[PDB]
RNA sequence: UAAGGUGGUUAUUGCGGCGGGGCUCACCUCUUCCCAUCCCGAACAGAGAAGUUAAGCCCGCUUGCGCAGAUGGUACUGCAGUUUUGUGGGAGAGUAUGUCGUCGCCUUUC
RNA sequence: ACGCUUGGUAACCGUGCGUAGAGUGCAAUGGCAUAAGGGAGCUUGACUGAGAGACAUACAGGUCGAUCAGGUACGAAAGUAG
RNA sequence: CGGGGGCUUCACCGCCCACCAAUUCCUGACAAACUCCGAAUGCUGUAUAAUGUUCACUAACAGUGAGGGCUUGGGUGCUAAG
């Protein structure tokens, strides 16, 4: 056969939730492409990793034509 | 034999047919018809489909149509024989239709109930399926 | 023409109740169009004039303690395997509301919109 | 779009991705027009607009357009130059940094309202 | 306009006709000074023959 | 300072005002531009540009292509077009040049063709490129290809355009 | 009351059609100057106020296209036993139906 | 889609409809029009000393990254560029 | 809409006829590498209520790294195989 390749995962997903604590350099989302967009005191990198920038309570709140901008409410 | 003229992609996993199908069970544009009251999925293959349609257009010689509410649309393989198991998935070797416990195949529009009864009847016995003959409730 | 149907007002909604009440011979249906819809249950034998009609027709729903509700056959839901009733939906009618019916023609059936007094029974 | 509205909306877009304002260095938006250009200092963060300029009172002298948008920046510098805003993040509302709008700049540049 | 693009020799110029000696002074790129400009004796102008 | 703008400016805003049931005087159709074109079946050619450039008195440009067909074999990004805009005086008296001489010298010239209108109001008309024009003197060229003249306009309907036209010196073969 | 500027609200907020209006908005006239067209004062920029609601813009109507969308039933599914089922969760599609927005802050107005 | 010499509805041009079906060097996925797609002007931050805090994790390794100092490019300025 | 085929003729010229037949509308219905939608369960965090080291850390010492049957969701195989 010529099917046996294939390549090792890069274990994306969603790290800490829209109802949790992070602080000034928490990674919140790794993505592949800006899906969750970032909101208020938060930021992304060149990889689209979404960061956070200080300290508080993270909140999702999809909105705009079905967009999530990941946000975080300082505390 | 009825198959796509092509597709995407020549090898197709076998999945797992969950029963009762909810969707095809009505009749359209026909009055009799025959359904499936199996108890499990089958694949009703392309040689099967053409024997019936024949068996059920030589009766009724040149009345009514005979409506197809299926198509053979996914590829199954088969490995050559003497081969020990595996070295990759076999050719394909023929098309066949899922089909559920309650889905219709044939349907007839022109010909009477006298007619329609006997051309299904004959026509049934070509299928790996227990079929019953429904007709409408418009009639 | 019309026919008449004798039906009774459902205490319970859910699950329960509607095994309960199809393990005795019995067909929940609902009637929408005026105030709020009413859940109700046949005793499916009013039907197979109505439903296995080459007609069409108009109900009149009587739940006894309520009054005549002046309905039209709209949904009907069917079993795949074993083509009994499972539910029936009705469309209310009072007065006025130009109506949308499907009438069968006489020498299938053309869908015609009239008054609720004014529907044909075949078009010619 | 291309309706000499939309283009400037878009412009107003893609600024406004950028500038903003807090309580502290709020936002100076200008409206330009065919005559008697505005200018208003705006809040974003909460709301409510903090003052408000434009070439209508009984203090601006007719003369060029330029001229009139500098006694613009001039006045509403030294308006703002009241109640202790000092810094101010100048937006252009979709224009080009060009004429009346770097005029008011400049007007607004000569006096106080760091920026 | 851009200064420096454009032909510079867009002057006026007479184009006096041949038939019926009509004269209409127009702007263009284009001989010699027929009165006061240059002037492009041609034969048929807007008034010369039929369908005009 | 041109002829035909004060023409139209005089009689021709009272013309349309009237014979169409108009009311306002910003209602009245007028030519916005007269912008020309001329396509090259060559993919250093370019002599359109100077051929362009000599009766308009006005720069002209490439438009370089878009589309990469290989039936042509085009690659697009290729010189095949001059596309010289008029929306000015300089329109205005480039149409009646055109309009006053060298439309009327044309073999067999019974006009123009009355349906050329694309039904939103413009006008887009090809010319053959005779020796009509007086700039060219026939000389130093290598009978240079015509041109797709665009006239675009104001009006809404081609009823109501054609009457902007006929009000002029353009002939509509009738 | 009306208009202009600037924000929040996932089109029930949009698109289209039909009528009305102009202290502010907009077309509108010119290119000496500031500025620009891979050609054009078309766009951008500047200098003005002869005209205009024609258009942009704002109001009122329109279920027309869009968008939203139940109750009931069904599919599917967690746990327990089993040919049956009992307990909870519960869609999608479709029907009735709704929608021609709403909430703040400044300037001129009544 | 409608018009126009070559030119042929598949070359260029003019007027409408077109939320993305284009393009993003090279496979596929995700993303992108308030562009990450295209153009023009100026430039070299494709800098130096470094890494608050996290994601993967047998180890070896790998990925993202905020403040500070010294001098820069663009920009009117905010601000962006490791 | 148009192309292939029969008769009428100087003219694949003006015509007349039956099939394969672009685009549009209406129905019936498929997909692991299709999604305008979309559960149950599972996962994560806070608090509470039951049980109390079952949790986590350090040091030392090991064995294991040939597994198998049954139920459920699947791939391959012939919806065959202990």
């Amino acid at each position: 056969s010529k099917n046996g390749r294939e390549s090792e995962s890069k274990r994306l997903g969603v790290k800490i939730y829209g109802g949790q604590a992070a602080i000034a350099g928490n990674i919140i989302v790794r993505q592949r492409g800006s899906k969750h967009n970032p909101g208020e005191n938060v930021y992304i990198s060149k990889d689209h990793t979404l960061h956070a920038r200080v300290a508080g309570v993270v909140k999702f709140q999809k909105k705009r034509d079905n967009k999530s901008y990941v946000s975080i409410i300082p505390f | 034999m009825l198959q796509p003229k092509r597709t995407k992609y020549r090898k197709v996993q076998k999945g797992r047919m969950k029963g009762n199908s909810q969707r095809g069970h009505e009749l359209s544009n026909g009055m009799f018809g025959i359904k499936s009251v199996h108890e499990d999925g089958m694949f009703l293959t392309s040689r099967q489909i053409e024997a019936a349609r024949i068996a059920a257009t030589r009766y009724m010689k040149r009345e009514g149509q005979l409506w197809i509410k299926i198509f053979p649309d996914k590829p199954i393989t088969k490995k050559p024989l003497e081969v020990r198991m595996g070295k990759g998935k076999g050719a394909v070797e023929y098309w066949w239709a899922v089909v559920k416990p309650g889905r219709i195949m044939f349907e007839v529009g022109g010909v009477p109930l006298s007619v329609a009864k006997e051309a299904l009847r004959l026509a049934a016995q070509k299928l790996p399926v227990k079929t019953k003959f429904v007709v409408a409730r418009d009639f | 023409k019309s026919i008449t149907i004798k039906g009774s007002e459902r205490e319970s909604v859910g699950k329960v109740s509607t095994k309960a009440l199809r393990n005795a011979g019995a067909v929940p249906c609902v009637l929408y169009g005026g105030n709020q819809a009413v859940h109700f249950s046949a005793d499916a034998a009013a039907f197979k004039n109505l439903v296995y009609t080459p007609n069409a027709h108009t109900v009149v729903i009587e739940l006894g303690a309520g009054k005549s509700f002046n309905a039209i056959l709209q949904d009907i839901q069917v079993h795949p395997v074993t083509d009994k009733i499972l539910h029936i939906d009705f469309f209310q009618l009072f007065d006025d509301k130009e109506i949308t019916m499907e009438v069968p023609v006489k020498i299938r059936k053309l869908k015609v919109k009239a008054l609720p007094a004014n529907i044909p029974e075949f078009v010619e | 779009s291309l309706t000499k509205s939309e283009r400037r909306q878009r412009i107003k877009f893609r600024i406004r991705k950028t500038i903003s304002g807090s309580a502290a260095k709020p936002r100076l938006s200008v409206f330009r027009s065919n005559k008697e250009i505005y200018a208003q200092l705006i809040d974003d963060v909460n709301g409510v607009t903090i003052l408000a300029a434009s070439s209508r009172e009984k203090e601006i002298a007719k003369g060029t357009n330029v001229e009139i948008a500098a006694a613009v920046g001039k006045l509403v510098a030294e308006k703002a130059l009241k109640a202790g805003i000092d810094t101010i993040t100048f937006d252009r509302g979709g224009y080009l940094y060009h004429g009346r709008i770097k005029s008011l700049a400049e007007g607004a540049r000569a006096a106080g309202l760091k920026f | 306009m851009k200064k420096g693009i454009h032909p510079e020799n867009y002057r006026l110029v007479a184009f006096k006709d041949m038939s019926n000696d009509d004269v209409f002074i127009t702007k263009s790129t284009a001989e010699v000074d027929g009165v006061e400009y240059p002037v492009v004796k041609m034969e048929i102008s807007r008034t010369s023959h039929p369908f005009y | 300072t041109p002829r035909l703008k004060e023409e139209y400016k005089s009689r021709v805003i009272s013309a349309l005002k009237e014979e169409f049931g108009y009311t306002n005087v910003m209602q009245v159709p007028k030519l916005e531009k007269i912008v020309l074109s001329r396509g090259v079946g060559a993919a250093l050619i370019d002599y359109a540009v100077d051929e362009l450039t000599k009766i308009t008195g006005q720069k002209a440009v490439i438009t370089k292509a878009r589309k990469s067909v290989a039936g042509f074999k085009i690659r697009q990004g290729y010189p095949i077009g001059c596309k010289v805009t008029l929306r000015g005086e300089r329109m205005w008296e480039f149409f009646e040049r055109l309009i006053t001489i060298a439309v009327p010298r044309i073999r067999d010239f019974r006009g123009l063709s009355a349906k050329s209108f694309d039904g939103r109001g413009n006008y887009s008309m090809g010319v053959r490129e005779q020796i009509i024009f007086p700039e060219i003197d026939y000389d130093k060229v290598d009978r240079v290809r015509g041109m797709d003249i665009t006239f675009v306009t104001t009006a809404k309907t081609d009823k109501e355009a054609k009457s902007l036209l006929a009000e002029l010196g353009l002939p509509f073969k009738k």
